[PDB]
RNA sequence: UGGAAGUCGGAAUCCGCUAAGGACUGUGUAACAACUCACCUGCCGAAUGUACUAGCCCUGAAAAUGGAUGGCGCUCAAGCGU
């Protein structure tokens, strides 16, 4: 069973995930490398 | 809302007088070692300067207390200096001369009693004798049609001069507070007034950029002093009566002689 | 921007039979069956795994992608309704006039009927007809409580809202007159 | 009834049972309601609403700027003129308005 | 046979501190005038100062003690002239107190302080004195606290 | 509003010749007026406008800056 | 019983202070809370002042 | 609003006026003899207006 | 995206910490490393942890860190190349979840005896198994909910009645009193907050905290300690069984 | 003086500090200082009120 | 201040423990209590937040016989840009 409280009382509602329609296009490591390049160029 | 007492030789605070709810706008120190304060909380307080404790609290004014004056201010400002132009040799006899002058100026009915006049924004003034009357005012001085800015006793203690924002300087009997005469002729609010040493003359500096010297026994305008090109803020008469200093918004000191 | 592919997944418990044909979802469990026509939303249904239902949208806008979340929650609510059920507990409170609540089951229609009398001393008899599949019981554990139970969350909550809205205090100060019937608890039957 | 009778009733009997959740839901719908008012009101009512909301945004931005800058008289006047309401106070003998619109005799 | 602990705020040298206490100690069986006299006797050291008073109740007699607080200790150490509280209102604590008796107040308040060291206790007392509004060594207690933190002023250990 | 069940008088999108001519005349007059105000404009204007620069999301901005340094050093050496 | 938080001496003093307002009226001093302390339990001097 | 919530006191009718210090039972007496809903509480100045 | 949630600007004094707090934690841990002989790792799992202030006050000669797990692990050094002292990277395997560091100069036996003898009854958090059945009796609801008898108990405040209704108690207001059913204890049964053996949820634990009922215990479990003199990590009983990363 | 009494009172103490949710007024303004003065003022006020009622009844 | 404990007011607004917590963001109390927010930690898991600019769309003021993109009608246009 769930252990937390939902604010609107609809306890049957599932644990929703974030709405990210562009999820999975880029990786975390590549984004870290692009962060480093971006900071250096700036 | 505080009055601090400083020791001049050390630069240290000895007493802090607090209890006012508004800004203390005027402070005087009498010859009986009492400190008189007037404040914007509509009150006039008398404090014991030796102990730093409140003695009297007068709450009769209906607005800001702008200025207070003592009956012995002229002699307390100059101490032992007088018309002889000679100072006594030693400090003890100098202090004796200063105390003698203060007592001679402050005797009422043979008893030393300082008289305190307070001028307020409620268009009025109050006259107090804390030694003889306690918290009861001697009189309420009425007649100004606007706020009373400055008030001063004469050096002989018989007259009181008041300057108002109703373009007028008024004269009052210093014993019962009765109105005597109105010195009319300024056309903008009168900011300051100052007595001559012989109590014949009062000089008033106003917002209309002028000084006016008034003969108080005749009740007339003796002299008119133009020359300031802006508002006059501060006016003083020398204790020997030789010169009058004026200063204001025109940034230049002006000195006036006969 | 048009997204090439968007995917949602619905897990299905072992005691549930789900049949989807032409976007008409039929969900069957221990407590009965529920049916919902979802042909107003462009979605592709599939069986991506044993016990997982997949929802696809191809070449859809952001709004079309976001509608899949609503479809997911609706089907999950159908599954929860046929497995555990839905239950709304309502409490009626009064100051001076006791609220008289009678619950009957109509024979020819099969639906429950709730009659409310003496609401703030009124002589009228309020009657609310429940949605089909909703059972109403006057509680015995607590005081002045109704329990509305069923498989359809939509039907149960709408019947509760109908009971709540038929007893409105009118032209009186609502700070002073607190009389009414209110939803107190929401949950599952099991 | 006398004095704070609604407060006494509030203390003795509480609210309606749905008041807190109901007000929470209304305050939650307030954003959608503001957008619907911005896109749906007509005429002078819409103009006054837009002007009021513009003013609200201006004071909100000022308050946020002051809370950002939390962690960081003009002319000389005497002491008796201090704390009063004082004015701010800011050859060719040409008048400030040298030319105006002429008025014909027929007008 | 239980102990009842009651905390209150009292001014030293008055009886009327038990005016608000008498509603609740009445059912407890205590004498309001007796506990008021006990409070006045215990707070005769702290005349004119708002202090915290603890009453312990056992077998329907009260034992009265004064719990030291930093604000009361600082105001007492200021050595202000005596005054009548009904006529001298809106006072300000603008006198000066020395750093040595500030350290003494910190040593007194070590039993309440959660700080690891007397330097931290002294800085807490300096912050309390800053809230009171007095001066330390003729300067601002915030300035002495900053000097202690930067290392110009040293605090003895324990 | 009850617009769907009880619509009001329609607002005509059909223009009139007089209104079209008046609008065209007033537009031409406003154009001439703003030309005159631009001629008599007292506002300060920069001799060179502030250039926006290179966008940050451009992938080759850093190598372009490397180039820009190379031509400035080359021009300094040549001059 | 003095559980109100004020002394009975102060109660008599307040009554004597507001007595000039009580002219042309009728005055009844009601001693409440006899379930706590009776009038006879009070010492004779205070009873004498009340009388 | 305060005038709208003010009680109606007829100054020329038969009237009992209950006075004293706080916490002496004034509101308890008024509750026991009338139907007015004046609060009764053990702290001083529970009643802050005329009832 | 024009349709979006309006982000609330908080008009309060305290701002977000950022990277400065992380670097400050790094510097504090790296400066407290050379000053002590032992570094214990302790765990307080599914606990309120407000008694760590009392633990810090009682162990005034020790230094306690209770920051982020990954930040403390990176401060200590997770590999032998980046470790601050010899063998500290063996200690970082215990740093999972809710952990704390204890730098001490005392012998380890005193620390183990202190944390074995330290016992404090605490309010249970969600997920804890309820040790007993708690039932509020019918009638007038009191402050403790029936733990202390009502002749010594005080009636619960009338401001808690909407909160009790929100937490699921069918309480009502009768003449300024909060009552469960009827004032005479009729027409309703008692309200069972929790049953014995039932895993507590947050609503039930909130009800227990409002009624001041404690069903758990605050315990600090030592997993293992690193000694600088031998440069080595000794594991304890809790760290033997706890999972490691 | 009565030309400026109203603005003088408003400057001395504003409307918001006198009555309302943020009022700080605690002592009232009274025309009497003692209990005897209050009794005399009350009986004179009652006499004046009755006299005015008789005048309005006659009118 | 009758009472005022962060939360009727006025002015200051520091220190400790800190992982972090305002001499307090709101609810609440006669005053307390209690709750809540700022802030922090644990779970989770990968992209987000804010402000501006440019397009298209809505509002950005309307009276009075029944009517007008010329009319039907048109919605991946039979609308708009190239
Ligand atoms: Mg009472």
């Amino acid at each position: 069973k769930n252990l937390g409280m939902r604010k609107n009382g609809q306890v049957w509602l599932p644990a929703k995930k974030a709405f990210r329609p562009t999820k999975g296009l880029t990786s975390w490591e590549l984004r870290v490398k692009k962060r480093q390049e971006q900071a250096a160029m700036k | 809302c505080t009055v601090r007492i400083w020791l001049v030789n050390t630069g240290r605070t000895e007493h802090v007088l607090s209890g006012h709810k508004g800004s203390v706008s005027c402070v005087k120190w009498g010859g009986t070692d009492l400190i008189y304060t007037g404040s914007h909380d509509r009150s006039v307080r008398v404090w014991d300067a030796v102990k730093g404790t409140l003695v009297h609290n007068f709450t009769a004014h209906g607005h800001w207390v702008n200025h207070i004056a003592l009956s012995s201010d002229h002699v307390l400002r100059t101490a032992y200096h007088d018309h002889t132009k000679e100072v006594p040799g030693t400090e003890e006899e100098r202090r004796a001369k200063a105390k003698e002058r203060f007592e001679k100026a402050a005797k009422i009915k043979g008893k030393v009693a300082e008289r305190l006049v307070s001028a307020s924004d409620d268009f009025t003034m109050y006259l107090w004798d804390p030694t003889n009357n306690g918290s009861k005012p001697v009189a309420r001085l009425l007649g100004h049609q606007n706020k009373v800015n400055h008030v001063q006793f004469s050096p002989d203690g018989t007259l009181i001069a008041s300057a108002g924002w109703d373009n007028s300087t008024k004269l009052w009997n210093a014993r019962d507070g009765k109105f005597i005469k109105n010195l009319r002729g300024h056309v903008a609010p009168v900011y300051q007034c100052a007595w001559s040493a012989d109590s014949r003359l009062v000089v008033t500096g106003s917002k209309d950029c002028t000084l006016k010297v008034w003969n108080v026994r005749t009740g007339k305008l003796a002299m008119d002093l133009p020359g300031h090109e802006d508002e006059v803020y501060a006016v003083d008469w020398a204790a020997d009566g030789e010169l009058v200093a004026s200063g204001g918004k025109d940034k230049a000191v002006r000195t006036w002689r006969n | 921007m048009r997204y090439i592919h968007s995917e949602e997944t619905i897990p299905v418990p072992e005691n549930v039979k789900v049949s989807i044909k032409s976007r008409l979802v039929t969900v069957e469990g221990p407590r009965g069956k529920l049916q919902k026509d979802l042909s107003h939303i462009a979605v592709n249904f599939s069986v991506v795994k044993k016990g997982v239902i997949g929802l696809e949208i191809h070449h859809g806008s952001r709004k079309d992608v976001a509608a899949l979340r609503t479809v997911r929650t609706i089907i999950n609510n159908m599954i929860i309704g046929v497995t555990k059920g839905f239950k709304y507990k309502m409490r009626y409170v009064y100051a001076h006039f006791p609220i008289n609540v009678n619950v009957e089951k109509n024979a020819e229609t099969g639906c429950y009927e709730v009659e409310i009398r003496n609401f703030i001393g009124e002589k009228i008899v309020r009657k609310v007809v429940m949605a089909p599949g909703v059972e109403v019981e006057i509680s015995k554990a607590q005081k002045d409580e109704l329990i509305l139970s069923g498989n359809s969350l939509e039907a149960v909550s709408q019947s509760a809202a109908d009971i709540q809205q038929i007893c409105k205090v009118r032209n009186k100060d609502i700070r002073k007159f607190l009389d009414g019937i209110y939803v107190s608890e929401k949950g599952n039957i099991v | 009834p006398q004095n704070e009778y609604i407060e006494r009733h509030r203390k003795l009997h509480g609210r309606r049972l749905d008041a807190e959740e109901r007000a929470r839901k209304k305050a939650a719908r307030e954003g959608h309601k503001n957008s619907e008012n911005a896109q749906n009101l007509r005429g002078l009512r819409a103009k006054l609403y837009a002007k009021q909301r513009h003013a609200q945004k201006i004071q909100m931005r000022k308050a946020i700027k002051q809370h950002e800058e939390r962690n960081v008289p003009s002319d000389p006047i005497p002491s008796y003129l201090l704390d009063r309401a004082n004015p701010t106070t800011a050859a060719r003998f040409s008048v400030p308005i040298p030319k105006v619109r002429g008025i014909s005799e027929e007008e | 046979n239980e102990i009842k602990i009651i905390h209150l705020r009292a001014t030293g040298g008055e009886v009327g501190a038990s005016s608000a206490l008498a509603p609740k100690i009445g059912p407890l069986g205590l004498s309001p005038k007796k506990v008021g006299e006990d409070i006045a006797k215990a707070t005769a050291d702290w005349k004119g100062l708002r202090v915290t008073v603890r009453l312990t109740i056992q077998n329907r007699q009260a034992q009265v003690s004064v719990v030291p607080t930093a604000s009361a200790l600082i105001i007492r150490a200021l050595k202000e002239p005596p005054r009548d509280r009904k006529k001298e209102k809106n006072i300000k604590h603008n006198k000066s107190v020395s750093l040595d008796e500030i350290i003494e107040i910190a040593r007194t308040m070590r039993f309440k302080s959660f700080s690891k060291d007397l330097k931290g206790g002294v800085k807490e007392i300096l912050g309390t004195a800053f809230s009171v509004g007095c001066q330390v060594d003729g300067k601002s207690p915030k300035a002495i606290s900053d000097a202690i933190e930067a290392g110009e002023i040293d605090i003895p250990d324990e | 509003a009850g617009t769907i069940n009880k619509p009001k008088k329609p607002t005509s999108k059909r223009k009139t010749t007089r209104l079209r001519a008046k609008i065209s005349k007033r537009a031409a007059e406003k154009k001439r007026k703003e030309r005159k105000l631009a001629r008599k404009n007292p506002e300060w204007r920069s001799k060179l406008k502030k250039d926006p620069g290179i966008p940050n999301l451009f992938p080759y901005k850093e190598r372009l800056l490397q180039q820009i340094e190379e031509e400035r050093i080359r021009r300094k050496e040549e001059l | 019983s003095e559980q109100c938080g004020f002394s009975l001496k102060a109660q008599i003093n307040l009554f004597k202070s507001i007595k000039p307002l009580f002219a042309n009226k009728m005055v009844f001093i009601v001693l409440n809370k006899m379930d706590i302390k009776k009038f006879e339990e009070l010492d004779p001097e205070m009873q004498q002042e009340i009388n | 609003q305060h005038l709208a919530r003010l009680p109606d006191i007829n100054p020329t009718t038969r009237t009992l006026l209950v006075a004293g210090f706080p916490n002496v039972g004034k509101s308890s007496f008024v509750r026991s003899v009338t139907r007015a809903d004046t609060p009764v509480e053990p702290y001083a100045f529970t009643t802050k207006s005329l009832f | 995206p024009k349709s979006k949630r309006a982000r609330v600007y908080h008009l309060t004094q305290v701002n977000k910490k950022g990277r400065e707090a992380k670097e400050r934690l790094f510097s504090n841990i790296r400066e407290t490393i050379p000053k002590y002989q032992h570094c214990f790792v302790f765990s307080v799992d599914n606990m309120r942890n407000n008694y760590l202030k009392d633990v810090r006050h009682e162990l005034n000669d020790c230094r306690i860190f209770f920051g982020k797990t990954k930040l403390m692990a990176r401060a200590l050094g997770t590999t032998p190349e980046e470790e601050q002292a010899d063998g500290l990277h063996r200690l970082t395997r215990y740093l999972t979840g809710t952990v704390g560091l204890l730098f001490t100069n005392r012998d380890p036996a005193d620390i183990e005896s202190y944390f074995s003898n330290l016992s404090q009854v605490d309010f249970a958090r969600a997920g804890t198994v309820a040790p007993r059945t708690v039932t509020v009796p019918p009638g007038i609801v009191y402050s403790t909910g029936g733990e202390v008898p009502p002749e010594h108990d005080v009636p619960v405040s009338h401001t808690l009645e909407p909160e009790l209704r929100r937490l699921g108690m069918p309480v009502r207001m009768i003449k300024g009193k909060v009552c469960l059913g009827d004032e005479k204890g009729e027409a309703s049964e008692g309200y069972t907050i929790c049953k014995e053996g039932e895993v507590l949820d947050s609503r039930q634990t909130r009800l227990l905290k409002l009624f001041s009922i404690c069903l758990s215990e605050f315990k600090v479990s030592l997993l293992g300690y690193w000694s600088s003199a031998s440069g080595e990590v000794t594991e304890l009983e809790a760290g033997k069984t706890r999972p490691k990363r | 003086l009565k030309k400026h009494q109203a603005k003088m009172t408003i400057e001395r103490e504003p409307f918001s500090e006198t009555f309302g949710p943020k009022a700080q007024r605690k002592r009232p303004k009274l025309s009497f200082n003692t209990v005897d003065e209050l009794a005399g003022y009350s009986e004179q006020s009652l006499d004046s009120y009755h006299a005015r009622l008789e005048e309005k009844k006659l009118l």
